[PDB]
């Protein structure tokens, strides 16, 4: 009957329309600025010098973008990790053109996914489910952290954190490539095989399902109304499911077991993202995909090239376009 | 009902057997601490650096000031093997008594000794046992100060003409600089306790800590926790284990943080230049070339209007250009007899630079930590010739991995500890499901 | 060779598994 | 290298760090022995 | 093809002398060069400062001649500049160096003959691979 | 009291010239037997003016205000050189060399950016006849030289530049040249500026002044591709003179 | 009128997102 | 009328010897004895109304005049090209490998 | 306009390198009839050898 538990009681309700709960509490605010300022960063900010060099790129859409091209700028390297809020500029003229909404945004956002994965335990809690759903959501929580967080702390300037727009996105990676070669390094190819595997039993699951729904519907109306939300018998014939798949196969390859079968979909793609995730966390630390240039050559020493070295090719390429005007010494350490 | 995958689940109740586990455990770590050593002496060879040799443990004992002389070089490799031997022989120990605890003796405790035995919802003797591990960490972390002050200091690559062994005579003591560190902000320039730049401040650091580590042990086998913190934790063996996966992911990613940045108590004689500093004795390395060869480094304007090998920094102070421009919150000690009030003073750089920081320079930057998973040296498109990854990748990118972990690891066991708590941790009860008592959303 | 050692080693393992198993030890 | 008095033992050096790796290997071997119980 | 003793014959010094090295110093010589040299002369290039490359030509050039073995030995006792105006002992490594240049301690006469001939014979083999950089990589 | 890097770093203080007391009202004699030159010469602007385009006829619109973007990345320092005595009294200090230049970028009201490269490189700037001492009434006035902003590397975002890049618009390969020549060659500007440097404060006794100064110069051209601004800029100086 | 276009189109899709949560068909039990 | 300066200085001498008031001090690498000690001096005392000026470089000892008389026929001078001498690019016009 | 026949200073013939479909951009390079390069016009100005100024095209 006291004010402070008659609060706890709104925050933590299971009635409300949309959970609140004690993360929702940061979540909400957080969240909220970060989308305020990027809807507003995206269609009118003005350009950004987001490599320090007094060349501004212009990423919003009053400055000549499509919803393609446009992005919100990182912050300049002139700033490199230093906190940039509003009040540590002489001006709203001068953050901008420096860059600071990306942090704004980015810090806001990372704070309000991370609660919002807390807010999956919570009400989990509340319910009186299984907690592990959060789980599953802290490998694009990790990847998030990865490109916008961990990539700039290794390389020591948030203007090398991933621009929050498409084609922005597409210059990450591949300044990417030229410098880490995250192609050939173990825990990308595992990511592409967790998001390969993903898809394929995705659409594997989502057939055989399909294929074994029983007949409950005429053929002029969607099978889907053969299913009513809340009755307690199955939808699908599994024993079916396992008799089809285990001869397409083998038996022993096919899953009988719901359960075992539901939680080997969950791991494979988490399992992979949380790779492609430290894949790109470790080389934030530069440490590289493998290097095979020259490896082969003749019993003369002639190099013999390899695909490798191709790749190798392209990568330079990359190399000695990228931020064109930005390096003054041979070697781009960072 | 454990399956064997949670195999080790089935311990949480037999006290006798788990502390066999890990004790036996406790055993591995310090087997391979030993083994390693042994392994890293005997590749170890004294005419190259430690850093292009992949060491990670020498490296460590060489930083408490053992087998180093000035400017980091080894002049006895004998503490190195000591330190190896004796953590391998101690293995043994710690082996035979893990295994006797988790096959022969007996399975639970609490019936053999009311002092070892432990309920763990017996709030009073879990936090006994808290009181009892933080003095030894207490102690612990005094051994650190005992041999900075009493037993031959630790090296200082601060130290004056290059480096040295030095002992600490006047710990840092006032807690406005020691608390003063874990005010700094974590950002650029900042950088919480990583920017801890002075053997006095790590020394003083420590006196505090091994005290504040004692009182709280004291003071934990003196109370039983208070009804807010009863009513705020979940008191359960895996709710303990969550709690500590928390707070070793977030150590682990510190750690992260400290090797990649620090060059005090990670000192780059041993470990290797860090990323900042390599980049930086880059941008040294071609403005003294240049300036031999007649170039005014303080006016050569750069394509970009900005100065070539000198520009300011966004609140003034004249730092190295080019990208590195990012990196300019780099303190070394090769770099700053270069710097004064405002930066780098452009008189120093026209006529006091000296052949060594030329030297030290060259070299930095030629050993960036920038190296392939296979160990080519540089960046990526680099060919094959040097074999080279830096310590401080190697040792940034295992314990990122591992702090991740650790951190999904603190999620997984928090979640089924409060679920397991609540008693719903094996799924829906059919007959009372809780949204099906609850009215709709609609 | 290195290899030599690591044998030894590497079969001291296994062999404690087995002499308990064809004991009916307890495994 | 290691002091000479001890150099008879540099290939049990570089085999002894991979050591607790086997421990976890001799796991497996232990519960395919018992048959996964 | 193959390391024949054709690729293999460099010139011993200016005189026009040559020598023919085995393929036991040829391949110590790469080592040599890979553990003493590779960290700035990887491919033949100078990573810490480009317009000097190990080029037979550039070496040629240089005063005191360095494009034969002679050259090459007395570079790594007493590195000069390409004028041959001083000496750069305390910024090159170098036998007059080796107690700030810890590498070069325990470097025979034979290994710098072996490293000298590496850096003759490796133009040979790679033409302008061998200090070209990147553009040839 | 001397502050060290440490107390500097991050105050914005690494931007500032140094101050003269208000009491360093001296005067520093001049001896022509002797020769003399600036240890020191340290400029800080606070003001930045641009000239507007009135667009009518006879108007000539005047130098509006201007919001600095650039943060404190302002001040030319560490200038030296020369200051020599003329056969008629007059002194003249010819610069050599320093930090001579500062990119810098304010925003005029309607959000355009005019970037400018404050400098005061080559100046060349002499006192009134028969000067014999510096006084808090000494007057410099001299010219100086602004180069382009960027410099001949430089590439536009579609590669074109001068001493690289390309020579044509590669993304319209079959459009009319003649509309793109402004754009598609780059070209090096150099152009004077004109500098006021007033003295108000002297210390005699350490041969240290300190006052005010006005420059005029152009702002960046883009390489030719489009038209300068002129800009006005205020500030404070500070130098240090010593016996040659 | 190409930025008019783009924000158009995604204030639509914000309304889509209103309605779709708080005006969907309630699920109903069995 | 809008003509890349750089290009045009191409079609003169500075496109086939080492301009003494114009090219970039790595030039100097290419004949034996100028790098760096000469043209070190040659580029800081430039600008030069002709070949001959180098010789009058004051400093120079009797050798070094020799090697500048040796390689005489190698050097050319053309008016300065302001956008080939500033940004101090005659020591380092941003071209390595 | 015609056919375009492209000489050095030495009156040799060029050839003009013709776009391969692949490219959306093509570099100008003149070959002579044997496939040398002869003339290009070059992207870094410092170290050209082959520039149309150079070569007299
Ligand atoms: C409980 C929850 C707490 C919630 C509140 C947390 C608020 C802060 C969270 C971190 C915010 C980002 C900080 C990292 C930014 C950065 O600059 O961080 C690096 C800083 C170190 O700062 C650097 O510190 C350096 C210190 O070196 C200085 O001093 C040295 C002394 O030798 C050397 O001399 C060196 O040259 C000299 O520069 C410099 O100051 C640099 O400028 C400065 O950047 O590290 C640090 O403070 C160490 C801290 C590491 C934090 C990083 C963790 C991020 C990992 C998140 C995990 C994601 C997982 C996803 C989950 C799913
Ligand atoms: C201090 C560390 C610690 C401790 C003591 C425990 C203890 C426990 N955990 Mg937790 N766990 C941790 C860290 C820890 N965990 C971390 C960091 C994570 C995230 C990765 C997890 C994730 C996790 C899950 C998902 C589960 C547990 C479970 C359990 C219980 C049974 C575990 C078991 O039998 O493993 C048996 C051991 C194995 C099956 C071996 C696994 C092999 C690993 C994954 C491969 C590593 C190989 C290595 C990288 C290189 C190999 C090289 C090659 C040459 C061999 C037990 C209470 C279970 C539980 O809830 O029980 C209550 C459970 O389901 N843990
Ligand atoms: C650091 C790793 C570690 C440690 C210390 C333990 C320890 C333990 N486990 Mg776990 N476990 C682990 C990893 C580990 N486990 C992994 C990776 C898995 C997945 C495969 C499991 C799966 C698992 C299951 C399924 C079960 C356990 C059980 C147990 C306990 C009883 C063991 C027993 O009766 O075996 C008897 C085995 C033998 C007699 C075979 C010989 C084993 C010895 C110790 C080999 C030692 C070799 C060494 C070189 C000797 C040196 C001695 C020298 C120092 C003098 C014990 C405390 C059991 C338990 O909880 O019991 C209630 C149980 O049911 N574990
Ligand atoms: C945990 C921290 C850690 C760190 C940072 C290092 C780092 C290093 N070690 Mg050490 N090592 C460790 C643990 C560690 N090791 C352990 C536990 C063992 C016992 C097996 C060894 C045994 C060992 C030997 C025997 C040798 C090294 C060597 C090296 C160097 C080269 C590594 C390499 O090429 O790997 C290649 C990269 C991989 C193998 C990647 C593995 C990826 C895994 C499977 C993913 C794991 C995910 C989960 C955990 C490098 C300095 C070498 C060296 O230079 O010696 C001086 C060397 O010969 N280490
Ligand atoms: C923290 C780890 C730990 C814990 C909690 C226990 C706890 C226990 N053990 Mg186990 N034990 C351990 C480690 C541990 N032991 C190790 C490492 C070994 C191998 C030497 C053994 C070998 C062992 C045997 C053989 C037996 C026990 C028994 C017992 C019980 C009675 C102990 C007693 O009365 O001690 C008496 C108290 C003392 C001797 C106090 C002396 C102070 C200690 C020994 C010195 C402190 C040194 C310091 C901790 C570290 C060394 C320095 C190093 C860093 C260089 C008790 C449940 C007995 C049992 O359960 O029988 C049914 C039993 O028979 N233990
Ligand atoms: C391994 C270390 C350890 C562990 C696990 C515990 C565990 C516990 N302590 Mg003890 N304690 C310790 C060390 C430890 N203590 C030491 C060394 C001291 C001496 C100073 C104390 C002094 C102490 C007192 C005086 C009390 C406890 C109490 C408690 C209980 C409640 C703790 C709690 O609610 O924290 C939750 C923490 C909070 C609610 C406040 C968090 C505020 C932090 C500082 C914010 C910072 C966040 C940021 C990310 C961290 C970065 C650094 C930051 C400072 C900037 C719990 C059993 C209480 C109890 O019941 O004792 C009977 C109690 O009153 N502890
Ligand atoms: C994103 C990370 C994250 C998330 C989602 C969770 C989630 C959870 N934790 Mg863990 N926790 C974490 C990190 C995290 N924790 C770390 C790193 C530690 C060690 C320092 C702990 C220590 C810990 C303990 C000791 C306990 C939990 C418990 C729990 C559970 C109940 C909620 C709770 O008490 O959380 C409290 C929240 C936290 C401890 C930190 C969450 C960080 C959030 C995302 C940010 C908070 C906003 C921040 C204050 C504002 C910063 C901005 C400003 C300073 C500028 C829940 C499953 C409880 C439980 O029931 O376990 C069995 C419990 O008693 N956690
Ligand atoms: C960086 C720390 C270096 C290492 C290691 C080695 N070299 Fe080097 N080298 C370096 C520089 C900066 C220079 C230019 C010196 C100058 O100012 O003139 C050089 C030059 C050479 C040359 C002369 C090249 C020429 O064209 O005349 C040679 C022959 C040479 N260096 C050989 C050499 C050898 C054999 C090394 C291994 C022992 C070696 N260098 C290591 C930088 C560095
Ligand atoms: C329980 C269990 C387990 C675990 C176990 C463990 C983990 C153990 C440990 C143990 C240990 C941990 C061990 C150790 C050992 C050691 C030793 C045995 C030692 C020895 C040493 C020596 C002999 C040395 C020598 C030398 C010297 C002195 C000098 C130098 C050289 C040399 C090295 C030679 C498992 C899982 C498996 C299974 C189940 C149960
Ligand atoms: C040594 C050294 C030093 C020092 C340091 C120190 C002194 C430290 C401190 C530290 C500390 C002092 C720490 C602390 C921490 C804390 C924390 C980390 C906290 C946490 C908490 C939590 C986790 C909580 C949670 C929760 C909530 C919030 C609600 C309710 C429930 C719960 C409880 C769960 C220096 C740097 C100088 C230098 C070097 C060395
Ligand atoms: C230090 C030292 C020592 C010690 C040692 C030791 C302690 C050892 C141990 C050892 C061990 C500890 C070993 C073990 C091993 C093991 C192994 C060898 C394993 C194997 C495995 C396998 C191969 C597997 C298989 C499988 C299964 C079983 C099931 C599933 C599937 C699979 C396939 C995975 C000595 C005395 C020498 C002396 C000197 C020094
Ligand atoms: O890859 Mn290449 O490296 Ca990481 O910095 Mn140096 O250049 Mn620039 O700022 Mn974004 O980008
Ligand atoms: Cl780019
Ligand atoms: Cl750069
Ligand atoms: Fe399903």
């Amino acid at each position: 009957a006291n004010l402070w538990e008659r609060f706890c009681n709104w925050v933590t309700s299971t009635d409300n329309r949309l959970y609140v709960g004690w993360f929702g509490v940061i979540m909400i605010p957080t969240l909220l600025a970060a989308t305020i300022c990027f809807v507003i960063a995206f269609i009118a900010a003005p350009p950004v010098d987001i490599d320090g060099i007094r060349e501004p790129v212009s990423g919003s859409l009053l400055y000549g973008n499509n919803i393609i091209t446009g992005a919100v700028v990182p912050s300049s390297n002139a700033i490199g990790l230093h906190f940039y809020p509003i009040w540590e500029a002489a001006s709203l003229d001068e953050w901008l053109y420096n860059g600071g909404p990306y942090q704004l945004i980015i810090f806001h956002f990372l704070l309000g996914a991370s609660c919002y994965m807390g807010r999956q335990w919570e009400l989990s809690y509340r319910l009186g489910m299984r907690p592990w759903i959060c789980v599953a959501y802290s490998a694009p929580l990790a990847s998030a952290f990865a490109v916008f967080l961990i990539y700039p702390i290794g390389q020591g300037s948030f203007s090398d954190g991933m621009p929050l727009g498409i084609s922005g996105t597409f210059n990450f990676m591949i300044v990417f490539q030229a410098e880490h070669n995250i192609l050939m390094h173990p825990f990308h190819q595992l990511g592409v095989a967790g998001v390969f595997g993903g898809a394929l039993f995705c659409a594997m699951h989502g057939s055989l399902v399909t294929s074994s729904l029983i007949r409950e519907t005429t053929e002029t109306e969607s099978a889907n109304y053969g299913y009513k939300f809340g009755q307690e018998e199955e939808t699908y014939n599994i024993v079916a499911a396992h008799g089809y798949f285990g001869r397409l196969i083998f038996q022993y390859a096919s899953f009988n077991n719901s359960r075992s079968l539901h939680f080997f979909l969950a791991a494979w793609p988490v399992v992979g993202v949380w790779f492609t995730a430290l894949g790109i966390s470790t080389m934030a630390f530069n440490l590289n995909g493998f290097n095979f240039n020259h490896s082969v050559i003749d019993a003369k020493g002639n190099v013999i090239n390899t695909w490798a070295d191709i790749i190798n090719r392209a990568n330079l390429g990359m190399e000695v376009m990228h931020e064109r005007n930005a390096h003054n010494f041979p070697l781009d350490l960072a | 009902g454990f399956a064997w995958w949670a195999g080790n689940a089935r311990l949480i109740n037999l006290s006798g057997k788990l502390l066999g586990a890990h004790v036996a455990h406790a055993g591995l770590i310090v087997f391979w601490a030993g083994a390693m050593t042994l392994f890293e002496l005997a590749h170890f060879i004294p005419e190259k650096p430690m850093y292009e040799q992949g060491l990670i443990l020498i490296p460590h004992i060489a930083t408490l000031g053992w087998g180093v002389g000035p400017g980091g070089e080894v002049v006895d490799t004998f503490p190195f093997f000591v330190v190896g031997v004796v953590h391998l022989i101690s293995s043994a120990v710690l082996g035979f008594g893990g295994v006797y605890h988790a096959i022969r003796g007996p399975e639970t405790l609490e019936e053999y000794s009311s002092f070892f035995g432990y309920d763990w919802k017996d709030k009073n003797k879990m936090t006994t046992i808290l009181g009892f591990h933080l003095i030894v960490l207490g102690i612990g972390a005094l051994l650190l100060v005992a041999k900075a002050m009493f037993f031959g200091g630790l090296y200082d690559t601060w130290a004056p003409g290059g480096g040295d062994v030095r002992v600490i005579t006047n710990p840092t003591l006032d807690p406005r600089v020691i608390f003063g560190y874990l005010l700094k902000s974590p950002f650029g320039g900042e950088g919480w306790i990583v920017s801890v730049n002075n053997l006095e401040d790590v020394v003083g650091g420590h006196i505090w800590i091994g005290l504040i580590c004692i009182a709280g042990g004291i003071w934990h086998i003196l109370t039983t926790p208070f009804g807010w913190a009863r009513r705020a934790f979940i008191w359960s063996g895996e709710a303990y284990l969550s709690y500590s996966l928390g707070a070793l992911s977030m150590m682990g990613f510190i750690a992260t943080c400290f090797v990649w940045f620090n060059n005090t108590v990670y000192p780059s004689e041993f470990y290797g230049p860090t990323g900042p500093e390599a980049s930086q004795a880059q941008a040294m390395t071609f403005l003294i070339r240049d300036q031999k060869l007649g170039a005014n480094v303080g006016s050569a304007q750069g394509p970009t209007g900005l100065g070539k090998y000198l520009m300011r920094s966004p609140t003034g102070e004249i730092i190295f250009g080019g990208e590195t421009m990012r990196f300019w919150d780099f303190r070394g000690p090769w770099l700053e007899p270069l710097r004064g009030p405002n930066g780098l003073d452009l008189n120093k750089i026209k006529n006091d630079i000296q052949p060594w920081q030329e030297r030290r320079a060259a070299e930095y930057m030629t050993h960036a930590p920038l190296g392939s998973l296979n160990s080519v040296g540089g960046v990526a498109t680099e060919i094959n010739s040097v074999n080279f990854v830096s310590p401080r990748s190697w040792l940034a990118t295992s314990h990122f991995v591992l702090a991740f972990f650790f951190l999904v690891g603190h999620l997984w066991h928090a979640g089924r500890a409060r679920a397991a708590a609540a008693g719903f941790e094996k799924g829906i009860d059919r007959e009372s499901e809780p949204v099906l008592s609850m009215p709709s959303l609609d | 060779a290195q290899l030599t050692m690591i044998a030894m080693i590497g079969i001291a393992g296994p062999m404690i598994i087995f002499l308990l198993a064809v004991r009916r030890g307890n495994l | 290298k290691l002091p000479e008095a001890y150099a008879i033992f540099d290939p049990l050096v570089d085999v002894l760090p991979v050591i607790p790796v086997l421990f976890l290997a001799l796991a497996f071997v232990w519960q395919a022995a018992v048959g996964f119980r | 093809a193959e390391l024949t003793p054709e690729v293999l014959t460099v010139p011993l010094n200016s005189e026009g002398k040559t020598i023919t090295l085995t393929e036991k110093q040829y391949l110590e010589g790469k080592r040599l060069f890979q553990y003493a040299c590779a960290s700035c002369h990887v491919g033949g290039i100078t990573k810490t400062n480009p317009s000097l490359d190990l080029r037979t030509e550039t070496l040629a050039l240089a005063t005191p001649p360095r494009d034969n073995i002679e050259g090459l030995v007395d570079y790594m006792k007493n590195p000069t500049t390409y004028d041959g105006e001083q000496e750069i002992a305390e910024v090159h490594p170098s036998l007059r160096s080796a107690d700030i240049f810890p590498k070069m301690r325990n470097l025979t006469e034979k290994d710098l003959v072996a490293i000298a001939g590496h850096i003759l014979v490796e133009p040979k083999i790679l033409g302008d691979k061998w200090g070209g950089g990147k553009v040839y990589y | 009291q001397t502050l060290t890097y440490d107390d500097i770093v991050g105050t914005g203080l690494a931007n500032k010239c140094p101050t003269l007391d208000d009491t360093a009202r001296g005067a520093y004699p001049i001896d022509s037997s002797q020769t003399y030159r600036i240890a020191r010469l340290c400029l800080q602007p606070t003001t930045f003016l641009v000239k507007e385009e009135p667009k009518n006829k006879r108007q000539e619109a005047e130098f509006v205000p201007t919001k600095l973007v650039t943060r404190e990345t302002t001040s030319l320092d560490q200038i030296q050189g020369e200051l020599k005595v003329n056969s008629d009294g007059s002194l003249t200090f010819v610069e050599e060399d320093g930090i001579d230049f500062q990119p810098v970028t304010v925003q005029m009201a309607g959000g355009e950016r005019i970037p400018l490269l404050f400098t005061v490189k080559n100046l060349v700037a002499s006192t009134q006849p028969n000067v014999t001492s510096i006084t808090t009434s000494t007057d410099f006035k001299g010219e100086f030289n602004v180069p382009s902003y960027r410099t001949a590397n430089f590439l536009d975002p579609k590669g074109r530049g001068l001493a690289s890049g390309y020579d044509s618009a590669i993304a319209l390969p079959q459009a009319k040249e003649e509309e793109l020549a402004r754009a598609n060659v780059k070209r090096f500007s150099l152009t004077k500026g004109q500098i006021s440097l007033n003295v108000a404060k002297v210390d005699g006794r350490t041969g240290e002044i300190a006052g005010t100064f006005e420059s005029e110069q152009l702002s960046d051209d883009d390489m030719g591709a489009h038209e300068p601004h002129e800009v006005k800029i205020q500030g404070v100086f500070y130098a240090s003179i010593e016996p040659a | 009128m190409e930025t008019i276009t783009y924000v158009f189109i995604f204030a639509c899709i914000i309304a889509l997102f209103f309605f779709a949560i708080f005006f969907r068909e309630p699920p109903r039990i069995t | 009328e809008l003509v890349n300066v750089v290009d045009e200085k191409l079609g003169t001498a500075y496109g086939e010897k080492i301009d003494l008031n114009n090219t970039n001090i790595a030039a100097f690498i290419q004949y034996r004895g100028l790098y760096p000690t000469l043209a070190k001096l040659i580029v800081k005392n430039a600008p030069y109304e002709s070949v001959e000026d180098v010789l009058n470089i004051p400093g120079l000892t009797e050798r070094q005049k020799q090697i500048l008389r040796e390689n005489l026929e190698h050097f050319t001078v053309t008016e300065v090209e302001t956008a080939l001498v500033e940004g101090g690019d005659r020591y380092n016009n941003g071209l390595y490998k | 306009k015609g056919h375009a026949v492209f000489r050095n200073k030495e009156g040799e013939e060029l050839f003009v390198r013709r776009m391969p479909a692949f490219f959306e951009s093509f570099p100008v390079i003149l070959t002579d009839k044997n496939g040398v390069v002869k003339a290009d016009i070059p992207f870094r100005r410092a170290e050209s050898k082959y520039s149309f100024e150079q070569q007299g095209v």
